[PDB]
């Protein structure tokens, strides 16, 4: 199996969807928050049935997005739904590698936060490959900007290089939001083309969502 | 988690840490003490954990003062610490006021010292019960007992340890208010043998002490000859 | 109503509603002893009466007592945990002696209750130690105020009183005394002892004999605190 | 007196409070220092001028004495406390030994202070790493680095703070006797290394230069821009 | 939770066990005792080429006749070394003699494990020291080698290896060491083992070697001497 | 699992787990035996070495001219207790110019060791002792526990696999009073031998003996000094 | 006891001081305080958070405190904690005057207080002072000055800054419309009114929710004044007119 | 020995919950009122005992501090006594140094600093009590409030305790700048009457005033007196 880990907004789900659409096998997607059921045993039953209808469908790919919800360090001293989440994780562990042969099923997992997962959950025999997704640096940024502005008429004054040059830890999701908001505000102003000032103001608005404390930690 | 410190009340108003301390006292071998007209007599069921121990080892009878005795049950280490405290209180009283400490006052001072250890989380309750006995012509025979909670009362015959209930039943038939120390010593030995469980515990040694007119008001170990007579009487009684 | 957040139930820190659960438990501990006491103020006397339970003949009944003499003219009765009450009695004696040494006259009953209340209040504010689970009632004759009866509790509340109870049947005794207090005077004679003994006898349904209660009184004519002997108690019991 | 053991060992033999203090150093702004033949240079990247802050009161390079200066990376308040403790010690050493402090001595003092806070009761480790540069009385240039753990070493050139791994990688390949041949060449090496991480360049970096006899000198914005222009 | 002075179910203090675990993170250090003298060797473990190897001091001199090799949390050992130096000079000042190696080890070991949280001191140590020390020197009894652990336990040893490669370094020392070994053989054997365990290639700049002999004082080999020995090794 | 993390926390069964664990530390220690006769008190201990090239850890220490101890447990705590005992013996000689009676020395130990077992943040002393001494009342053998309790014995053994030794001492207890010094020591060695794990024999490198008598100040025999006693067993 | 201890002076897994972070988040809600440095003076403008028909007017101000003959400060956060720090500031400044017989320079006074705050965040087991302060003053070394401090014990000099509610918008506006090196006390006052007008979304400037203090040098002596109601209203009216004329 | 760590700590959103709960205890306390007239101040409180047995005159809620300062509370009674003792101690310390009665503002500041210390010191909880302090200094009346957090405010009229929201809304409608002490006393009694749940008697409430003559607690004769109107 493969686990995709990286900071939030780098393209884990994007790559999973791309392989899903480009592959010839039954692709199944489940978000970890959907395995936190409200009745005892239903999380384990859901994982059991998810892997049950994955051998019934020939080659298959089971992509459990946001595993961090169900998988965790597994601290014994906890009470409440933590025990049920742990039992769901144990059932998933057994399905991934246990007494029975797994047939022909491939597992993909994505997690913004991999350090809090269970070593038993991401041990080699369970997940072999571990792919790191880094934040775009200098030219991947230009590529995403072009890709997301492809179907959008732009005026001949767009300094995309000026937009990307800043070392603002910008993410691909941030770039997509920038493009969408720039288009939206052009539409609001009634214009027929997006302007460099529109892009700059959209970028400033997007980066306004930072928060935190300045002196703290630095 | 209401029973993890002595500085927290339970929902119903109980200090479980103190209660557990008494529970430890309830696992020790029984020790009894009977007050009579002439004086006071103490007796202890000392189990022989190993045959390699010397006779008199881990003695559970102490002389806190030249006129005051002390019998203990429970954790021995805590008991010895309290005996040192009682000696300190008795010595300090004589230096300050110039005469032997009354037994009632000595019991009160030690009880308050014990009670001070059931109010804070920085210390734990003494896991031991003990009894103080003395005799003076002016005050007569006096016997007291103190528990982990720090409560002290006067008694005519007291028991502490494993077989507290059985010993109390036996003590009820003695009619100690009009008996002498010589006769009481035999009775104290008899009771200890009856309450003891030979099936459970392997063997025990009987430790005896007394204080009264016959000893001139000084607590001391019972003479070997008298102890031998008392042991023979108790064994003969157990037909 | 009973929400909890953190250690409000383990130490003396405010509950979400603004409660001190540990203080409340100290009140609940006062009823562990199983005893009840009553104090009633007369026209020119004060009387305190409490139960006396000797579980077996082996106990020396003489030492089993809940009435104490704080000073020559002040006496008290304690309820709740035995060890806690004795420690508070020692502190009251020390405080009264200190007052006499420092200011040159005997400590008024209200001031003694106030001093003990202040000491208790420290326990409920500081988290290092639990509150004493015991209650004190003080009786004495004031120079220009007649008889006095005061009561202080674990929290530090120390209001004065005309009639009072404490223990298992505090509620029933309080109602009984209030009814009597409402009628004419809650007794206005040295036979105020009869009112107290009747109040205690009524709630517990005991029909006391001479060796099941202890009485302590102070009178204007004889301000010294005294403990009535079993003979005198029997005389009052037969009269009623 | 609060006397709890803040710093204690953990399974596998780790001091999490020390490691957390290190991740606190890593969040700070980048700082670079190189030891030249007859000059020691300290550089630091400014997160943002803000156009409103008074730059005089936000200096991350401070002079411990006439012959020693340091730059830190981590909690600003913690650094100010450590800097003051070093300053009093430098004067105290002058008073007793009657000679100026050596860079190794003051580095040892600061490191011992940091180590003490990792083993004391009721105390938090210092969340800063310092680069101390200066000239010994013999005239040999010196450059030292201290970590929150209390360890210190002597470096030809090192970087601390955010993105320190890349700057250190750049310095390792680009440090040579030829590069430090001249004082101007040494300064350009620091500027180029900083430009590896910081974006704007020139307007986002502060530089301090210490020579053998001359005291600490802070390069003016015009001088920094000229060096940046020469670099490109 | 889990105060520093806590006992595990097997009777082993948690903090001491963790401190001993911290020793395995240190670089390897070897010490051999011979009738001719005592030699100490330690891998410097240079992290990056820009660091100056001369500033890594894992072998220090306590007195003219005592030397110490350190492994573990090197910052912790600074206080232990300072105590040893002060104790040695106090003994000379009082008795006008030189402390024995065992007495110096004993004084340092007593300092270790004197940590506490409640009713100890205004600023007492909160944790044990995470360093294992090898004391080498020559006393009235001749060459002496002592090993001290974080648990405050010290013992004389003919040859002892500590650090990340202690298991395997000790194995080699077992096969080679013998009582009649000379100082030259001891230095060669120590270097051979160090070269084997070290991940990096052994050279004159990334290791430290010192010796103490009945005649000469504590001596730390310079580069020229180090190059000579490794050439044969 | 919440009543075994502090020494001031009673458990529901009226037991303090922390004290129980400290008692478990001395069990992991190495074996040691102590017996007495009408004239002499003897201590024999089995020393063990961490490695083949490390000296065997010493187990018998001096306290005064008439008192000695054998330790089994945490050595650092043993040195702290031994230091306390030596000071108490010294103070008695300084003030009263008289040896401190053994029983009174043991009572002082119990008082000191009890305090940690009742205060928050403190721990019991993780060491057991076998005190052998001679006073005006004759030979004495005492046993101390991490719980501040002591027993006046006539023959006792503590440490790992010490039950086999205690079995021997009880079987032959009737002979110790009237045997000579050579016979008494052999009895101590035979018991220690029983503790040994089958395929192993007592050796001059792992056996240490301590003797105190009516006209014999406390002495410790180690190395070749033990050969006269071993010859004959 | 270890169980009940909060551990207010430890590091988080990502090397963060949570108690300091929370304390700063507490200041984020308090009344807005504004400081502007001009060529011939400094000023402090603070939102008078307490507003009730029954509150009486006592003292010369509610949030502006005088520290020396040539210094003053405003606070934002826990009022009780602020009173503790303002008293310490007065003591520190007088101790310096006693030692040197010269008024304490403004930068030194800020550093002395920030040292106290830093100690609270490092050792002691106590909660940090949940207060942030703005200082204005004059000294012979650097003339008019304006400083800011945070619970962490960190401070910095500013030409114009804000802390409290809607600080982000306030600083964003100040950054845009601040003419460094060419601002008089009169344009500074007008800028303060405009910033306060938008920052306090609730209602508008009533001349009762605003307290303004200005520091200037007259005849060689520092003068600290709190603007009266008549002049504060006059400023608001002028701001209203200018806003009207623009539209 | 005593815990050295603060029990009051910042919450994730920046609130001091322990101070929040101390105010909740004050809120559930007994109602209190204070009105600053043109020539004096008045403090009033409800003193509803639990039954006929309690002695109404045994313990007072309106306790003087000096010849010109008095205060009342709403919250826990035991905590009020501690602060009253500290307040009297501070007033005398001031007088010893300056040979002048402590001004009302100064006393409030010092008392407030004491309450603040219990929100930061180690092993203590906040005073679950709010104080109202009245004074007459420099020919002017003063009325102050001091909360558990240690913050103090100057009031022309205010109320605390149960249903203090309605009490303040009531006071706002009825207040007037030029009131007279007699009208202030009458309004103060009525404010309490708003939420009293029973018949108000001279034994069921307590009143005190402060003016040029000085602070003094009104006798039950006068309290009944005013009640009649
Ligand atoms: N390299 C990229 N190329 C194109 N689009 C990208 C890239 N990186 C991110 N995006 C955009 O990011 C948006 C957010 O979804 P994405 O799959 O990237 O999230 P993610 O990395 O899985 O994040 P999370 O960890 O929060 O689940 C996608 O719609 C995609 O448009
Ligand atoms: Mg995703």
């Amino acid at each position: 199996g493969v686990i995709l880990y990286g900071p939030p907004g780098t393209g884990k789900t994007l790559l999973a969807k791309a392989v899903a659409n480009q592959t010839s096998a039954t692709f199944l997607r489940v978000v970890g928050s959907e395995l936190i059921q409200k009745y005892l045993g239903d999380g384990p039953k859901l994982v059991r049935e998810l892997f049950r209808v994955a051998e019934e469908h020939a080659p298959s790919i089971v992509f459990i997005d946001e595993i961090d919800a169900i998988g965790t360090k597994r601290y014994d001293s906890n009470s409440g739904g933590e025990r049920e989440i742990q039992r769901t994780m144990l059932e998933l562990l057994n399905q991934l590698d246990g007494f029975d042969s797994r047939g022909d099923v491939k597992v993909i997992m994505a997690t913004n936060r991999i350090e809090t997962l269970d070593p038993a959950l991401i041990r080699p025999g369970r997940i072999d490959r571990k792919i790191e997704f880094p934040l775009p640096d200098e030219k991947t940024k230009k590529r995403i900007f072009q890709i997301h502005t492809s179907r959008m008429t732009l005026a001949d004054d767009v300094t995309l290089d000026d937009l990307i040059m800043a070392k603002d830890d910008l993410s691909g999701a941030d770039i997509k939001a920038i493009c969408t908001e720039a288009g939206l505000m052009a539409l609001r102003e009634r214009r027929m083309k997006v302007t460099n000032e529109d892009f700059k103001k959209s970028k400033e608005n997007v980066l306004y969502k930072k928060q935190e404390g300045t002196p703290e930690g630095l | 988690g209401y029973d993890l410190s002595a500085s927290t009340f339970s929902p119903d108003g109980r200090v479980f840490q103190v209660e557990y301390a008494m529970k430890a006292v309830e696992n020790s071998s029984t020790a009894i003490g009977i007050r009579c007209k002439d004086g006071v007599v103490f007796g202890v069921e000392k189990l022989v954990l190993s045959k390699l121990y010397e006779e008199g080892s881990n003695k559970r009878l102490f002389n806190v003062d030249r006129h005051v005795g002390m019998a203990v049950a429970g954790l021995l280490a805590d008991a010895r610490s309290l005996a040192d405290i009682a000696r300190e209180e008795a010595s300090n009283f004589r230096s300050n006021f110039g005469y032997n400490i009354p037994l009632k006052h000595l019991a009160d001072r030690v009880a308050m010292y014990v009670h001070a250890y059931t109010l804070y989380s920085a210390v734990r309750p003494f896991g031991c019960s003990f009894m103080l006995g003395s005799y003076s012509v002016n005050d007569g025979a006096q016997l007291y007992m103190i528990d982990p909670s720090g409560v002290s009362y006067g008694y005519w015959g007291c028991a502490i340890g494993k077989a507290r209930q059985a010993a109390k039943t036996e003590i009820e038939k003695l009619q100690m208010k009009e008996m002498t120390c010589r006769d009481i010593v035999k009775e104290v030995a008899k009771i200890i043998y009856i309450v003891h469980d030979e099936v459970k515990d392997k063997a025990f040694e009987l430790e005896l002490s007394w204080v009264g007119e016959l000893t001139n008001g000084r607590h001391e170990i019972v003479p070997k000859d008298i102890r031998e007579e008392a042991e023979k009487y108790a064994k003969e009684s157990l037909k | 109503r009973g929400s909890s957040a953190g250690f409000d139930r383990h130490i003396t820190i405010f509950s979400p509603e603004g409660r001190l659960y540990q203080v409340e438990y100290a009140f609940k501990a006062i009823n562990q002893g199983g005893l009840t006491s009553v104090a009633v103020r007369g026209k020119d006397c004060a009387v305190i009466v409490t139960q006396k339970k000797v579980p077996d003949k082996l106990l020396d009944s003489s030492t089993v007592t809940h009435l104490f003499k704080i000073t020559e003219n002040i006496g008290c009765v304690m309820t709740g945990m035995t060890a806690d009450s004795r420690s508070q009695v020692q502190r009251a004696r020390y405080e009264a002696a200190n007052w006499k040494y420092k200011y040159g006259y005997e400590i008024p009953v209200d001031m003694l209750c106030k001093r003990i209340a202040d000491i208790s209040q420290v326990y409920t504010q500081n988290a290092e130690m639990r509150p004493l689970g015991c209650c004190m009632i003080l009786i004495g004759i004031d120079e220009e105020q007649g008889p006095q009866v005061y009561k202080c509790d674990p929290a530090g509340y120390y209001c004065g009183f005309k009639a009072t109870a404490a223990g298992v049947k505090q509620t029933e005794s309080t109602s009984f005394l209030e009814k009597k207090v409402k009628k004419k005077f809650d007794w206005t004679f040295e036979q105020t002892v009869e009112t107290a003994i009747t109040c205690l006898s009524t709630v517990l349904s005991i029909d006391f004999k001479p060796s099941e209660i202890e009485v302590g009184v102070v009178t204007v004519e004889n301000p010294k605190f005294r403990i009535l002997t079993e003979a005198e108690i029997d005389a009052h019991l037969v009269a009623l | 007196s609060y006397d709890r053991a803040i710093t204690v060992f953990s399974p596998d033999g780790h001091l999490f409070q020390v490691e957390y203090a290190q991740e606190a150093v890593k969040k700070g702004s980048t700082a670079v220092g190189v030891r030249g033949r007859d000059i020691v240079v300290l550089g630091v990247e400014k997160k943002s001028v803000a156009k409103l802050q008074d730059e005089r009161t936000v200096r991350k390079i401070c002079a411990l004495d006439d012959n020693v200066c340091m730059a830190f990376a981590g909690l600003t308040a913690d650094a100010r406390i450590v800097i003051n403790r070093a300053r009093v010690e430098c004067q105290s050493h002058r008073l007793t030994v009657e000679d100026p402090v050596t860079v190794e001595y003051i580095t040892r003092y600061i490191a011992s202070l940091k180590q003490r806070y990792t083993q004391s009761n009721g105390r938090r480790p210092f969340g800063i790493s310092a680069l101390i540069v200066g000239f010994d009385f013999d005239g040999t240039p010196r450059l030292y680095q201290t970590d929150p753990s209390g360890t210190y070493h002597a470096w030809k050139a090192n970087a601390i703070g955010r993105g320190a791994k890349s700057v250190r990688e750049f310095l390792e390949k680009n440090y040579t006797d030829e590069a430090i041949e001249t004082d101007d060449l040494t300064i350009k090496l620091v500027i180029k290394a900083l430009l590896e991480v910081v974006q704007s360049g020139g307007k986002n970096i502060e530089l301090a230069v210490m020579r053998r006899d001359q005291s600490l000198k802070i390069l003016n914005p015009e001088e920094i821009e000229k060096y940046v222009a020469e670099i490109e | 939770y889990r105060g520093v002075n806590t006992f595990s179910p097997e009777g082993r203090l948690f903090q001491v066990e963790y401190a001993i675990e911290a020793i395995k993170l240190g670089s390897t250090a070897i010490g051999i005792q011979t009738s001719e003298g005592v030699c100490l060797a330690v891998e410097k473990r240079i992290t990056s080429p820009l660091m100056e190897p001369s500033s890594i001091e894992k072998i220090v001199e306590i007195d003219a006749h005592i030397g110490c090799a350190m492994s573990g949390l090197i910052a912790d050992a600074k206080t232990l070394i300072d105590k040893a130096r002060v104790e040695t000079q106090n003994h000379w000042f009082t008795y006008n003699e030189t402390m024995t190696v065992e007495s110096v080890t004993q004084a340092v070991s007593n300092l270790a494990l004197q940590f506490g949280e409640e009713d100890a001191d205004p600023g007492a140590m909160s944790r044990p020291f995470g360093v294992a020390l090898l004391f080498g020197g020559v006393d009235e009894k001749g060459p002496q080698l002592f090993h001290m652990d974080p648990s405050g336990t010290f013992v004389q040893c003919d040859a002892r290896a500590i650090g990340s490669a202690s298991e395997g370094a000790q194995s080699s020392l077992q096969e080679v060491y013998h009582k009649s070994m000379t100082l030259k053989e001891a230095i060669k054997s120590s270097l051979i083992i160090l070269k084997q365990v070290m991940e990096e290639k052994l050279n004159a700049t990334n290791i430290e070697l010192a010796t103490v002999q009945p005649g000469q004082n504590f001596h730390m080999f310079t580069k020229e001497e180090l190059e000579e020995v490794i050439k044969d090794i | 699992n919440q009543y075994d993390n502090d020494v001031t926390v009673w458990s529901p069964q009226g037991r303090i787990h922390q004290i129980e664990y400290a008692m478990e530390a001395v069990k992991q220690g190495s074996a040691t035996v102590g017996l007495k006769s009408k004239t002499h008190a003897v201590l024999v201990a089995l020393k063990r070495a961490q490695s083949e090239l490390a000296a065997h850890q010493k187990k018998i220490l001096h306290v005064d001219n008439h008192i000695g101890i054998s330790i089994a447990g945490l050595t650092a705590d043993a040195r702290l207790l031994c230091n306390f005992m030596r000071q108490e013996c010294l103070d008695s000689r300084f003030v009263f110019d008289r040896p401190l009676p053994v029983s009174r020395l043991v009572s002082l130990i119990g008082s000191k060791t009890q305090i940690p077992t009742q205060r928050y943040g403190r721990r019991p002393y993780g060491v057991g002792l076998l005190i052998a001494g001679y006073d005006d009342m004759g030979p004495h053998i005492f046993q101390t526990c991490p719980s501040a309790n002591y027993f006046d014995c006539r023959a006792m053994s503590i440490g790992a696999r010490s039950q086999s030794a205690r079995t021997y001492l009880e079987r032959h207890m009737s002979e110790f009073m009237e045997c000579n010094l050579n016979e008494l020591v052999k009895h101590g060695l035979r018991a220690l031998r029983e503790t040994l794990p089958a395929e192993q024999d007592l050796t001059t490198k792992n056996v240490s003996i301590g003797i105190v008598g009516k006209d014999l100040e406390f002495t410790i025999y180690d190395d070749d000094d033990v050969s006269p006693f071993l010859e004959g067993l | 006891s270890r169980r009940y201890d909060s551990r207010t002076t430890i590091f988080s897994p990502e090397g963060r001081l949570y108690q300091v972070e929370y304390a700063m988040e507490a200041i984020g809600h308090a009344g807005t305080c504004l400081g502007i440095l001009a060529n011939d003076g400094v000023l402090l403008a603070a939102e008078r958070r307490n507003i009730h028909k029954l509150l009486d007017e006592v003292f010369f101000s509610e949030k502006i405190y005088k520290l020396n003959e040539d210094m003053a400060c405003s606070v934002a956060g826990i009022t009780s904690d602020a009173n503790v720090l303002t008293n310490e500031l007065r003591l520190i400044a007088q101790r310096y005057l006693l030692q040197y017989q010269e008024p304490i320079p403004c930068e030194q006074l800020v550093t002395a207080l920030c040292d106290i705050k830093q100690a609270y965040t490092q050792f002691g087991g106590k909660r940090p002072f949940g207060v942030s302060l703005l200082y204005i003053g004059w000294d012979k070394h650097y003339g008019f000055q304006l400083y800011q401090s945070d619970p962490s014990g960190n401070y910095g000099g500013w030409k114009a800054t804000c802390i409290g509610n809607n600080s982000a918008a306030a600083v964003s506006m100040l950054k845009q419309d601040y003419k460094e090196g060419e601002m008089t006390l009169k344009s500074a006052l007008a800028l303060a009114i405009k910033v306060l007008n938008k920052t306090m979304d609730v209602s508008k400037l009533s001349a009762e929710k605003v307290e303004i203090a200005t520091l200037t040098r007259e005849n060689g002596k520092t003068v600290i004044r709190v603007l009266k109601q008549k002049e504060v209203e006059q400023l608001i009216k002028k701001h209203e007119e200018e806003e009207a004329k623009a539209e | 020995r005593g815990y050295s760590f603060s029990l009051t700590t910042f919450s994730p959103s920046g609130k001091l919950v322990q101070i929040e709960y101390a105010l909740a205890a004050v809120a559930g306390g007994a109602p209190s009122v204070g009105i600053k007239a043109a020539n004096g101040v008045v403090l009033a409180t409800e003193k509803k005992q639990k039954s006929i047995l309690y002695d109404e005159r045994s313990v007072h809620k309106v306790e003087p501090i000096t010849k010109h300062i008095g205060l009342v509370y709403s919250g826990m009674g035991p905590d009020y006594r501690v602060l009253v003792h500290r307040a009297r101690k501070l007033a005398q310390q001031y007088y010893l140094v300056y040979q002048e009665p402590i001004p009302t503002a100064q006393l409030v500041q010092r008392v407030a600093s004491v309450m603040q210390e219990y929100t930061q010191s180690g092993g203590v909880r906040p005073f679950g009590v709010s104080l109202l302090i009245c004074g007459w200094n420099e020919g002017r009346p003063y009325l102050f409030q001091s909360d558990p957090s240690g913050a103090y405010f100057a009031w022309k009229a205010t109320a605390m305790g149960k249903n203090y929201v309605n009490g303040k809304t009531f006071l706002e409608k009825r207040y007037n700048e030029d009131l007279e002490l007699e009208d202030a006393i009458h309004t103060a009694i009525l404010t309490l009457k708003e939420s009293f749940e029973g018949q108000m008697t001279e034994d069921n409430i307590e009143v005190g005033i402060c003016n040029e003559a000085g602070f003094r607690r009104l006798t039950p004769t006068e309290v009944k007196d005013y009640l009649a109107a």
